[PDB]
RNA sequence: ACCUAAUCAGAAAGCCACGGCUAACUACGUGCCAGCAGCCGCGGUAAUACGUAGGUGGCAAGCGUUAUCCGGAAUUAUUGGGCGUAAAGCGCGCGUAGGCGGUUUUUUAAGUCUGAUGUGAAAGCCCACGGCUCAACCGUGGAGGGUCAUUGGAAACUGGAAA
């Protein structure tokens, strides 16, 4: 507004918040690295084999994996692709991005470098799922 | 970085009948693939500057990183960034080879440069994207007369520009002046080029 | 006082110098006081000696220790 | 109360042009006797008189129109009003509509136009536009 | 000492021996909003024999340090009014 | 002869009250690439037959735009209602940048300039009426030289 | 570093997409399922919007995905917004500091104006060239800092001072 008021208080701009909460900050030090920052990726360790549904009008079935992350906290997940060589308490790489119409799930289990290593059943969409073909 | 594959898909699917991947045509009722008078023709409002970006990119055989790195070489000229870009594409060593009639395409003009058979001022220049500065000439090495493919270009005269001295069999040239438009091209405005880059 | 120095610059496999002067307390790479001009080590497509003795005599008055291979510039 | 009446003069320039009036009777002083006699030598007003008594003498304005009863003055914009002061650079004051109008500056020499400042590179307060 | 900078300003209060505070005015321009703004640092000043009173306009020279903020040195009396 | 483009069409009516209306419309800009443009709106239920009614509505509208052969004479913020485009002259050689409703009007007057973006425009009808309101208010030097001195100002 | 002479075009190419946006389409299998999803969402009995081959488009020794930051966002708006009903005018007076202050003439130069000097070192971005066979980088020149200190002229408005 008035140039008198703008001297007396500047434009304190709009804060934003992260779309994906449970990563990427200095958390809660407890004389060791009790919890840390994972900007793109991490390890995991699993806790539960997941089976769930979307909720809005949709009626399909989905297979998450409710884990405890490497910084004491609890998140859901998802395995893209077909195969599932995963059981309880097995290491899984992470990468962010929510899943719409599921009520509370958080990230994608990377199908390349983990115990989630390689998914067969795919032949054209490949590097999104970690499937090889050394002929070409 | 080089474009290979002499199939007519560069001419027929773009549309223009230039001297690129095959000077003739044989499946003239159709476009490539099942795209044809049968099936979907996908047009756009940004495809009118796409096809003045895609119309040149296969012509010299250049990648995407080359044009943007040459779009702002015309920024060093006192004309605007879209005004002298076709001049700097007309001043490269590759299209001056075909302008001297020493090769038979612009792509055959890049084959006989890197393999040492065409030089500049005696010193071995083997760069197809070499900028011909004014006041320089065109050279060869001592083994350039035995080859049939230069003698192929001695058989047939191909293309005459206006900014050179024209020697189709002597294998030495002269860059007398900086070019202008409609000497090397014939069909492209300098106004649909620049709008793609914004 | 001060010591006459050649700041080495230059990329891989190609050094190049700039004639400077500062105390030995100052290092080679930087905190250099003045520059009396460049110096040209390689001689192919390049000169071989370069100096400007106008502001070089300003430093031989208050004291200067040229290194014994730099003194071959100013002997010529 | 009435703060900076120089804008109130240039308000009534816009008022009479809009409803297409002829006679404009405003009080004005030696600040504004320097003002409107710029544009008479620039082509906006038919005739500007002088103030009668230099304090309470009203300066009558008879505005200039076109032959088609078409408007000559498009609009007006104050620049340096009380609360934000604008002063001109050396040769870097801006142009009105790519040079087609008068930007009024009162430099260290008196009220001139933005054309006359580029012969002596002066700054001064950029008062109004056209 | 003999040639130091000068901050002429009003004398606020003589409250102890050999000590006053001589306030000055400084209008500072803002970074981007353009409109100037006042800031008035109130610097303490040694004076020789309680020569100042409340309200004087003076002339100030610097010195070499004495104590906490007693860093200036009064010279003149431009105005001796109240 | 002129040139036309279909900017937008809609499917606007009320579905069933006991009798169905489901009509279309169009907003066609017409031009000649010499400096005279226009725009008009008609409506019918057979799909491309409302275009011929819409080109019928725009041939009765011509707007003369001054030009220095490639750009505009000065800058202006063409505003109508809730829309506001900004337009400013370029140097010859850079082309007309988009604003799609405002893109196709500036090419049918025949210029090659920059175009600053639609500031507060939302819908493709008020982009068009703010474009034309910008173009019909520019000024020459000669008409200014009528009601002033005779080309002194340089 | 360079460079000649040899059996040999023979060793030396991917990767994501292809409803709409947005650049690029077809035939079946499953068929609100294994799924997919940046939003509109395409899936209840194939489905141009899921895996598959064909086809195409993009970039190219590199292609996609993630988390983070700026632009898109005139969506913190000095350059560049808003308050009757959409988010927003204190329930309303006296009122301290503060902000802004009509007209006249004369000084002062505190702002403002321009002149002069010194300084805000290399190196980068840009403005140019012998050269590394071009180029990335080096080389030389060039512009780039003052809301500063100090050194003269002008008195138009804003400001202290006389009527």
């Amino acid at each position: 507004p008035t140039i008198n008021q703008l001297v007396r208080k500047p434009r304190q701009s709009k804060i934003k918040k992260s779309d994906s909460p449970a990563l990427n900050k200095g958390f809660n030090s407890k004389k060791k690295k009790f919890t840390d920052l994972n900007s793109p990726q991490a390890r995991g360790v699993c806790t539960r084999v997941g089976t769930m549904t979307p909720k809005k009008p949709n009626s399909a079935l989905r297979k998450y994996a409710r884990v405890r992350l490497s910084n004491n906290i609890e998140i859901n997940a998802y395995i893209p692709g077909i195969g599932h060589n995963l059981q309880e308490h097995s290491v899984v790489l992470v990468r962010g991005g929510r899943v719409k119409d599921l009520p509370g799930v958080r990230y994608h289990i990377v199908r390349g470098a983990l115990d989630t290593s390689g998914v067969d059943g795919r032949r054209q969409g490949r590097s999104l799922y970690g499937t090889k073909k050394p002929k070409n | 970085a080089r474009f290979r594959g002499s199939n007519w898909k560069k001419s027929r699917r773009l549309g223009i009948s230039l001297s690129g991947t095959g000077k003739e045509l044989e499946k003239r009722p159709y476009a490539p693939g099942q795209h044809g008078p049968n099936q979907r023709k996908k047009l756009s409002e940004y495809g009118l500057q796409l096809r003045e970006k895609q119309k040149l990119r296969y012509l010299y055989g250049m990648t995407e990183r080359q044009f943007r790195n040459t779009f702002d070489i015309a920024g060093k000229k006192f004309g605007v960034h879209g005004e002298n870009f076709m001049i700097l594409l007309a001043s490269r060593l590759d299209a001056v080879v075909y302008s001297l009639g020493l090769a038979r395409t612009r792509r055959q003009a890049r084959q006989l440069v890197n393999h040492g058979h065409i030089l500049v001022d005696g010193k071995r220049v083997d760069i197809p994207s070499y900028s011909v500065k004014p006041g320089q000439t065109i050279s060869v090495r001592e083994k350039s007369q035995k080859l049939n493919i230069i003698v192929e270009s001695v058989e047939i005269n191909n293309f005459v520009p206006e900014y050179l001295n024209f020697d189709a069999d002597s294998l030495t040239g002269t860059f007398v002046r900086l070019p202008e438009r409609s000497e090397l091209p014939a069909e492209i405005n300098e106004q649909l080029i620049v709008e793609y880059y914004s | 006082a001060v010591k006459i120095r050649l700041t080495r610059l230059g990329s891989k496999r190609n050094p190049f110098y700039r004639i400077v002067v500062a105390d030995a307390r100052s290092p080679r790479d930087g905190r250099i006081i003045e520059q009396i001009g460049t110096y040209n080590p390689t001689s192919a497509n390049a000169p071989e000696i370069k100096v400007d003795e106008a502001l070089a005599l300003k430093w031989l008055n208050d004291g200067a220790k040229p290194t014994d291979t730099v003194h071959n510039i100013l002997s010529k | 109360t009435m703060t900076d009446p120089i804008a109130d003069m240039l308000t009534r320039v816009r008022n009479a042009n809009m409803v297409r009036h002829e006679k404009l009777e405003l009080p004005a002083s030696n600040i504004k006797k320097e003002i409107a006699e710029i544009l008479k030598s620039e082509g906006f007003i038919k005739n500007v008189e002088y103030v009668e008594d230099d304090k309470q003498g009203v300066l009558r304005l008879f505005l200039k129109y076109g032959q088609n009863d078409e408007r000559v003055i498009t609009g007006l914009k104050r620049i340096s009003k009380p609360g934000l002061r604008v002063y001109a650079k050396a040769s870097e004051m801006p142009k009105v509509l790519n040079g087609l109008g008068i930007a009024l500056v009162s430099t260290s020499e008196g009220v001139i136009t933005d054309k006359e400042a580029r012969k002596r590179n002066v700054g001064g307060e950029i008062i109004a536009y056209v | 000492r003999n040639d130091r900078k000068v901050y002429v300003g009003k004398v606020v209060s003589d409250k102890m021996d050999k000590t006053i505070t001589v306030l000055v005015e400084t209008y500072k321009t803002h970074k981007l909003y353009g409109k100037r703004v006042k800031y008035s640092k109130k610097y303490k000043t040694h004076d020789e024999n309680n020569s100042a009173k409340l309200g004087d306009i003076v002339k100030i020279q610097e010195t070499r340090p004495l104590s906490a903020t007693k860093r200036f040195r009064l010279v003149e009396i431009v105005e001796e009014s109240v | 002869e002129f040139e036309e483009r279909v900017v937008t069409i809609n499917r606007v009516a009320k579905v069933v009250k006991g009798g169905r209306r489901f009509r279309f419309t169009a907003l066609v800009v017409v031009g000649d690439k010499n400096g005279r443009v226009g725009f008009g709106t008609g409506k019918a239920q057979e799909v491309p037959e409302a275009i011929k009614k819409a080109v019928e509505a725009a041939k009765k509208d011509l707007v003369v735009v001054p030009r220095v052969e490639g750009t505009t004479p000065h800058t202006i913020t063409g505003r109508y209602g809730s829309g506001s485009v900004f337009m400013k002259p370029a140097a010859p050689g850079t082309g007309v940048i988009a604003g799609g409703p405002v893109r196709a009007v500036l090419e049918l007057a025949g210029i090659t300039d920059i175009l600053s973006k639609s500031l507060g425009s939302n819908t493709p009808i008020n982009m068009v009426r703010a474009t034309i309101d910008g173009l019909q208010n520019l000024k020459n030097a000669e008409d200014v030289a009528k009601l002033r001195g005779k080309t002194v100002e340089e």
